[PDB]
């Protein structure tokens, strides 16, 4: 009940890793605003995005729900639990640097 | 109808008639949750804003979110409101003050300063506006920025702790002159929850927990009760009740006798006042100053029940 | 440009008669078409007008705050005829149409964006053909730019025309719009690789290191090979107005340098240029990020000590007060040394305010560390502070002495809590005067005393409503009200009065509540809020009590 899971996919970290895959990688610079960016990362093992703020300025640079995360601000964080990576994000800049996995409709 | 009443218990078994026997569109189960909220019933309410998060229009769950929130908050489940909160829109007053109480929570206090400044713009306009016709008109915004102030507080709190023998004591003579409404307390009282246990401070809850039962629901006076004690006397009627805390059962036999039982009350009220006379001797340390005649007033609100209650029942 | 100001108001808050009234011109009359096309494509379409500014132009969310805080359509219908009938103009008059051209240099970024190959080539063999033009190169050396933000496709490999104009132009030497194109161009990473060698030779102007700052954080693709050019120019420029600009480069961001601080206190000492000195404090400061083992904290604080001695005996305050201000709370574990305190000793008995107001504050933090010598001195001047307020009658001194006031309580709380007498009861004194600059720095002195002392204001409250009162209520003068109001909840919020004054003045509700509505800057009424919520949300019905 208190969980509720978004994505269909169940895992992806091994195919994440594998080269050959629709997916393209790309990096999305968020920059904070008065209330905070609106973004959750839920993914125990990929760390995939939750849920996202659609009046936020997450949504307007992208950031769609369907993405999966490697690196924040330049530390790689591919194969970490998503509380930690919610730990390095609030102590890190205002300004965050995160890589979207970015599934092509696949 | 009857919401508009603020008379929400006959209202939910309304709603239930047309949800139950058939299902409809997604307006009549809204209409529950607001009734859910007003009650104070987090459990019936977070499961089903949970089982309902997923199959439901983007724009519904809008509506949906600030409502959702809440039930989390009160249940304690910090791990799921974050996912609620930010799909709260954040061109409001509620969407921001939802997101500032979560700042707190996760230790973030220059994001949380810039959140309470945001809200207080915010609501800014809303409070002028109903200002110009009466005060009595525009009370239920006053109340809103009575809890804003209420956040920079525990800010303070949290930071100096040599202050934490004052701010449990503003907080108590601010809420004396707040208007005696069941909903306002319940939003007050929970902001006051970050910081302060329940456990910390019984003299704010058993005022709580009196108001309730006197002017509203006796379900909710009475789980406010057994909050407090840590166990449930109705569960067991042979074991006595707890010695400890003595104003807490004092008020707690005073329940059994308004509700159901006026010969169970009158029963464990002579073994309450039995034992407080060999816990008033026995104590070779002396408090007189405060234990002592505060133990002493206590006895004379017990001995004065038992000839009412004896009278009404013989 | 007016006709501009009056579309971008209506558009904030006419669309058929703007088309009409531009296809009369289109079916002398050159710059003027273009220049209407090109606002009315402007305010329709604002994605292109980010890099126009970039080009022109070109910490934390979990800090614990202060204790002591002190006082603050149809037009996108008719886009491709547009599109179709500048192309047009654009190709026929080529050559023989300046005035034309210049307003074409300016449709073409619009339109680039708008409508994104043959319009593509095109438009940058336009370009092309007046980037060695008279009155264009600059212009069209932000529309290539302009075409590689719409689309990277499109300038794939026709963008490197403007690498290859620049290859031997930059090293031959109008080198400000030089710059600006690769910057522009540059939001692959093969080519910035050797062609910063050509920018380098192109001169040192601010607009190239913003540019090459800009590209460094945005792409690094070698931050190795762009810290070396960096670093390498910036050493070689010392050692012979050209070198300030050098010093504010290093000062900029961060840079990956033992070798510059031990130099870098020669210039100011020996350089007789006001200006030079202005920013060789400020480098100075910011150059030494790495501060345990003795290899650099002897050094550390000797590049202090010249900074010291030039911040007090300098002939104009502009170059001292820029001294202190470099030494922020960070150098707190630097200014500890007794021989650097004789320096920051004197700052207080100095010719300006604005130089004691800071060295004041400065040694607030350094009298709790190091109170052997600062204690007894500031005895003194505590109590002139007290004197020049009844002893002199002017109005003027007072407000001197008692904004100083304010910066030692701010920066040292325990020490003035025990001593809120000798304060409180001059302060209160002086608002019974029987001059508005004093009275604004009085109530923001009491406002801070009241946070120092919890629960200790206690007995002073009841008279100091009064006065509060006074200045709000029945206000004859329109005063600054906000550090009244500022205070009047900042002395309840630890005080702790906040039912009880509702019934003592039963005025207190109505007058904050009209305040909502006369005052209009942003800042006062969100204080009138607070006010509210601090002193409670009283039922309706204990308001008409209270009448
Ligand atoms: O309504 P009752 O059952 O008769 O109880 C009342 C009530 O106490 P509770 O708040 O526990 O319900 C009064 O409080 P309020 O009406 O203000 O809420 C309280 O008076 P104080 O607040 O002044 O203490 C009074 O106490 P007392 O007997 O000392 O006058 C007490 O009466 P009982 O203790 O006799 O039940």
């Amino acid at each position: 009940c208190n969980p509720k899971s978004v994505l269909k996919r169940p895992v992806t970290s091994e195919e994440l890793l594998t080269p050959g895959a629709p997916y393209a990688r790309k990096t999305f610079t968020i920059v904070g605003d008065a209330v905070g960016w609106g973004f959750v990362v839920r993914g125990s093992k990929p760390c995939h995005i939750q849920a996202v703020d659609p009046s936020g300025p997450a949504a307007a640079a992208g950031m769609k729900v369907c993405q999966f995360v490697v690196s924040v601000n330049g530390l790689n964080v591919l194969h970490v639990d998503y509380r930690t990576v919610n730990n390095l994000i609030l102590t890190g800049p205002r300004t965050i640097v995160m890589e979207v996995m970015e599934e092509l409709e696949c | 109808w009857y919401e508009k009443l603020h008379e929400w218990e006959d209202a939910l078994v309304a709603y239930d008639k047309k949800m139950d026997t058939n299902k409809d569109d997604p307006e009549l189960m809204l209409g529950r949750m607001r009734c859910l909220e007003a009650l104070g019933e987090w459990g019936q309410l977070h499961q089903q804003c949970c089982e309902k998060w997923t199959l439901v229009n983007d724009e519904t769950q809008a509506k949906m979110a600030r409502m959702a929130a809440a039930a989390a908050w009160g249940l304690g489940q910090w791990d799921s409101m974050e996912e609620y909160t930010c799909m709260i829109p954040r061109d409001t007053h509620d969407g921001a003050f939802y997101r500032a109480v979560l700042a707190l929570h996760q230790d973030l206090f220059s994001l949380a300063q810039q959140c309470i400044d945001k809200a207080r713009d915010l609501l800014d306009a809303e409070l002028t506006a109903m200002a110009g016709e009466s005060y009595s008109r525009a009370y239920g915004a006053m109340v809103s920025c009575h809890m804003l102030s209420e956040l920079e507080e525990v800010i303070q709190y949290k930071l100096v702790p040599e202050r934490r023998e004052i701010i449990r004591q503003i907080w108590w003579e601010r809420l004396q002159g707040c208007q005696r409404i069941v909903e306002d307390w319940q939003k007050i009282l929970m902001v006051r929850s970050l910081v302060v246990s329940p456990h910390e401070d019984m003299r704010t809850w058993l005022k709580y927990a009196s108001l309730c039962g006197k002017s509203g629901r006796l379900a909710l006076a009475h789980k406010t009760l057994v909050l407090l004690l840590g166990v449930d006397p109705s569960r067991q009627l042979d074991h006595p009740l707890p010695t400890v805390h003595p104003q807490v059962t004092y008020a707690y036999m005073k329940n059994m006798w308004k509700s159901a039982r006026k010969i169970d009350a009158f029963q464990h009220m002579q073994h309450f006042v039995q034992t407080m006379q060999q816990q008033a001797q026995h104590a070779i340390a002396t408090e007189d100053q405060q234990h002592k005649q505060e133990l002493h007033k206590l006895m004379a609100r017990c001995f004065l029940k038992l000839g009412e209650w004896q009278l009404n029942l013989q | 440009a007016a006709l501009r100001a009056c579309l971008i108001l209506t558009t904030q808050r006419w669309y058929r008669h703007t088309f009409e009234e531009a296809e009369k011109g289109f079916d002398d009359r050159i710059h003027g078409a273009l220049l209407i096309l090109n606002e009315l494509v402007r305010i329709s379409s604002m994605e292109g007008e980010r890099l126009r500014e970039e080009m022109e132009e070109i910490m934390g969310f979990g800090t614990k705050p202060r204790h002591i805080t002190p006082f603050t359509l149809v037009e996108s219908r008719c886009c491709r005829d547009l599109m179709e009938e500048k192309f047009d103009q654009v190709c026929q008059w080529v050559l023989k149409c300046s005035l034309i051209q210049m307003t074409i240099l300016n449709l073409l970024p619009r339109l680039a964006a708008f409508r994104p190959t043959q319009y593509l080539q095109d438009t940058m063999n336009h370009v092309l053909s007046c980037v060695k033009k008279e009155k264009e190169r600059t212009a069209a050396f932000q529309a290539l730019g302009l075409l590689s933000v719409a689309v990277r496709s499109e300038f794939k490999v026709y963008l490197p025309r403007v690498l290859d104009i620049i290859r031997a132009a930059l090293p031959p030497k109008v080198d400000a719009t030089v710059f600006t194109c690769i910057s522009m161009l540059a939001r692959i990473q093969q080519d910035i690789k050797e062609l910063l060698e050509p920018m380098l030779a192109v001169g040192l102007s601010p607009a190239l290191t913003a540019v090459l700052y800009d590209l460094s954080r945005q792409i690094p693709q070698l931050k190795k090979d762009i810290q070396d050019g960096l670093l390498k120019m910036l050493s070689l420029v010392l050692m012979h107005g050209s070198i300030t600009l050098a010093l504010r480069t290093l000062g900029s961001f961060e840079f990956e340098l033992t070798q510059f601080v031990r130099h870098c206190a020669d210039h100011f000492l020996n350089s007789e240029h006001k200006e030079i000195r202005m920013e060789a404090a400020r480098t100075c400061s910011r150059l030494l990020t790495p501060s345990v083992s003795q290899t650099a904290v002897q050094v550390v604080a000797d590049v202090l000590s010249k900074l010291l001695v030039v911040g007090i005996t300098d002939p104009d305050p502009d170059i001292r007060y820029c001294v202190l201000a470099s030494l922020d709370e960070r150098f707190d574990a630097h200014l500890a040394q007794a021989e650097n305190l004789q320096a920051l000793f004197v700052a207080l008995n100095d010719q300006v305010f604005e130089i004691r107001e800071l060295a004041i504050c400065t040694v607030g933090r350094l009298s709790s560390m190091n109170p052997a010598f600062v204690m007894p001195f500031l005895r003194k001047m505590l109590i002139q502070i007290l004197t020049e307020l009844e002893h002199s009658g002017i109005g003027r001194i007072k407000e001197q002495s008692a904004r100083m006031l304010g910066h030692l309580v701010s920066n040292a709380p325990r020490l003035i809590r025990p001593y809120m007498e000798p304060i409180l009861k001059a302060l209160i004194l002086k608002l019974k005067d029987p001059n508005p600059g004093v009275i604004n720095n009085v109530l923001a002195t009491i406002g801070e005393l009241a946070q120092v002392s919890g629960l200790e204001m206690r007995k002073w409250v009841d008279e100091l409503f009064i006065i509060i009162m006074d200045m709000l209520q029945d206000s004859s003068l329109l005063a600054k009200r906000q550090v009244a109001l500022w205070t009047l909840g900042q002395l309840v919020a630890s005080t702790g009065y906040v039912v009880e004054p509702y019934r003592k003045y039963p005025t207190l509700l109505e007058v904050l509540l009209n305040f909502l509505k006369t005052e209009q800057n942003q800042g006062t009424r969100r204080e009138a809020i607070r006010v509210l919520g601090l002193l409670g949300a009283l039922d309706p019905y204990k308001h008409k009590v209270n009448i």
